[PDB]
RNA sequence: UAGCUAGUAGGUGGGGUAACGGCUCACCUAGGCGACGAUCCCUAGCUGGUCUGAGAGGAUGACCAGCCACACUGGAACUGAGACACGGUCCAGACUCCUACGGGAGGCAGCAGUGGGGAAUAUUGCACAAUGGGCGCAAGCCUGAUGCAGCCAUGCCGCGUGUAUGAAGAAGGCCUUCGGGUUGUAAAGUACUUUCAGCGGGGAGGAAGGGAGUAAAGUUAAUACCUUUGCUCAUUGACGUUACCCGCAGAAGAAGCACCGGCUAACUCCGUGCCAGCAGCCGCGGUAAUACGGAGGGUGCAAGCGUUAAUCGGAAUUACUGGG
RNA sequence: AAUUGAAGAGUUUGAUCAUGGCUCAGAUUGAACGCUGGCGGCAGGCCUAACACAUGCAAGUCGAACGGUAACAGGAAGAAGCUUGCUUCUUUGCUGACGAGUGGCGGACGGGUGAGUAAUGUCUGGGAAACUGCCUGAUGGAGGGGGAUAACUACUGGAAAC
């Protein structure tokens, strides 16, 4: 089933996740339906960092996708205002 | 001649003990001929009755062995060294090439 | 990395001084130049049309002292950008760190900019930088830190600063032991020795 | 490789499948496909792409990602939402092991690793700390996925192996018209700086969460209880002598490789004498070899260099663009 | 704000111009070998025998589905040794738990490989005659009964598996 979750796609030692909409049983680095977001937790002092298109997410929810504990507590830190 | 040329302590035995006509004496003698280990001092070597078969012992032989140990020192290095020589070295099919190191 | 040789032999096999030594004097004794290193070099060159392109590749790269490899990614970069490739390669060969520090005059020579640089002395807009390949850019202060500040090596160098022309594109500033990087060389700013067309026709082959 | 097809091609009816269907059967008709290359043989996993190329094109499908196929060989089904199932099952075959010899057990084209092949490709490692799965209300457990380390100049990229001054134009080497020239500011000497290694200290971030106590709202018989939203207090790092920063000492620990007849950047002497050998191509060597062997000098490139093999380019030398 | 680019030389002849092959200068690799080699970052690392394999490890997990004690970790009760306030030792599923087992869900995913496959395949653009556990929205039921069986006990065929 649809899953919201974080994907890394970032250099060794480097982690920067892509924030994702996929099927359960594909893999962390496969198949997906479309990309939301990005979160960078190494990041920089500039303000972008974590992103998310939150229509999108709601759409999803709104669907029925279910949710990863990662990217829950990155929505309820971004929310309307962090 | 490998006991002198490697500087070796040696012992010996009768293999024959159980037949009487495999008498000690025979064997005691015939190997006192040589240059180096003649026989019947009481030094220089220690002798040995054991059964071929059965076979008998060990106490006598532990005696030979253990007096040899007794008479010269040995030890050994019990820490940061690791040593010793090759005894069989062969290739298994399973596990590789493998040695047995003494 | 780095050449390492001698000096002197660059220049005099090129024809024209590289500008490599030259601290306390400009001296003709030493230099000995046009009249070739080694054995057999007394003779007419007679040089073919392939050797001057390859001769002129030589004596660009050996001033800013930079290797095949290294300097082949600046010829890449300045191709892919828009305008006149030989300008924009000796835009980026002028916008090196070790170079920057050669204009402003902090070292005597380039080879002692970039063991300053090397050494970490040479801080720029405030973070230290190891690289001398580092690429300078438009509005960059630059200076010596504390460690470095007034040592033999520096104090010498200020002296003898004083002779030169003086660059066009930085304010020199440097009576504080630091810098500042204003704008871009342009080809009218940067000297007349190079012939521009002539060193990219050869990767062109 | 020019003829190939009987369930072959079409219809009706029955049966079958989740569902269309010659899917499978009975019966009826005689068609189907075929030079716009059927059928047969050889060879081949395909594509987003990679590499080359001015583009058109050509070659190619490692890594990364999508999809299909296969799981000792050969065949079949069950269970199940989904398999005719890589570490499930049953039978036959090959083959290995075990055995009281009657009869049984096993399938690294999983991660490591070994035999063997071959020119040649690694440690029988650490941890669920992180991401993501499986189960569970949750704690938690499991996860050779994954995150990480070890090993190899295999490739790409960065940096260093010092800097400045310095004529005595030193000594030594090499050549010489035996006057000298060159090696060579190179050295030596003197003045400076110590990056990265070595040695001793300090020290980010990757951790959000989860747990235990509490307050409020929702909740209901209820202040329970439970869930949610705040709060406080204990904490959670495999990698890890982490990244990174400071300090100490002293030029100290750190440059090789090919090539120099023309093509093609870079020259003389000596040895050998069509011998030895060089050679990518045209070619050099049979007594003064700028081409062999050695030495000096020089040129290119750099922790790599060269050779060889492989692909495209140059090649308008399969030419559509672009030939005869 | 934006998608810029094309080099030739040597070699047939006494000498020339064509035709025309061969060869070289370029870039590159999942490379090998030779000589040489200080450190760091990042990436890669059996292309050959889909040849065969020792040993360890790679799929299990739920007591909030259920009989249960095979555990061992306590409590309680009880019996003892006396130190009369304590250890000791039998009972007891009462309990924090939990082997084997019943039952649930996962084992079809994640991972490896390029043997076979030139069309049941793949890629691109469309379609109807379909299913779809796990995941969601919407509307209602969730009443009342029964017979087994593994485990476990009592035995027994088997070298071992079974």
């Amino acid at each position: 089933m649809v899953t919201i979750r974080l994907a890394r796609h970032g250099a060794k030692k480097r982690p920067f996740y892509q924030v994702v909409v996929a099927d359960s049983r594909n893999a962390r680095n496969g198949r997906f339906i479309e990309r939301v977001g990005f979160f960078n937790p190494i990041a920089s002092e500039k303000e972008e960092g974590t992103r998310l298109d939150l229509d999108r997410i709601a759409h999803w929810v709104g669907q029925g996708a279910t949710i990863s504990d990662r990217v829950a507590a990155l929505i309820k830190e971004v929310n309307k205002a962090a | 001649q490998h006991a002198k040329a490697a500087q070796v302590p040696v012992v010996v035995a009768v293999n024959k003990i159980d037949k009487p006509e495999a008498d000690p004496d025979r064997v005691k003698n015939e190997l006192s001929q040589y240059g180096i280990l003649p026989e019947e001092w009481g030094g220089e070597s220690q002798f040995v009755h054991v059964s071929a078969k059965a076979g008998t012992g060990i106490d006598e032989l532990l005696d030979a062995i253990l007096l040899q140990a007794e008479v010269l020192e040995l030890k050994a290095v019990r820490k940061g060294m690791a040593s010793g020589a090759v005894i069989e070295s062969f290739l298994d099919k399973g596990r590789g090439p493998v040695a047995t190191v003494l | 990395a780095r050449y390492l040789g001698p000096k002197l032999k660059l220049s005099r096999r090129e024809g024209t001084d590289l500008f490599l030594k030259s601290g306390v004097r400009a001296i003709d004794t030493k230099c000995k130049i046009e009249q070739a290193p080694g054995q057999h070099g007394a003779r007419k060159p007679r040089l073919s049309d392939y050797g001057v392109q390859l001769r002129e590749k030589q004596k660009v790269r050996r001033i800013y002292g930079v290797l095949e490899r290294q300097f082949r990614n600046y010829y890449k970069e300045a191709a892919r950008l828009k305008g006149n490739t030989g300008e924009n390669l000796l835009a980026l060969l002028e916008g090196r760190l070790d170079n920057v520090v050669y204009r402003m005059g902090f070292g005597a020579t380039r080879a002692e900019a970039r063991q300053l640089v090397s050494h970490k002395a040479i801080m720029v807009n405030g973070r230290v930088v190891n690289i001398a390949s580092y690429q300078v850019s438009p509005n960059d202060v630059v200076s010596i830190r504390e460690k470095a500040k007034k040592q033999s090596r520096v104090k010498a160098a200020l002296e003898l600063a004083e002779q030169r022309e003086k660059p066009t594109w930085l304010e020199v500033d440097a009576g504080k032991m630091e810098g500042t990087f204003k704008r871009k060389p342009e080809r009218s700013d940067l000297s007349a020795d190079i012939n521009e067309h002539l060193i990219v026709e050869l990767y062109s082959k």
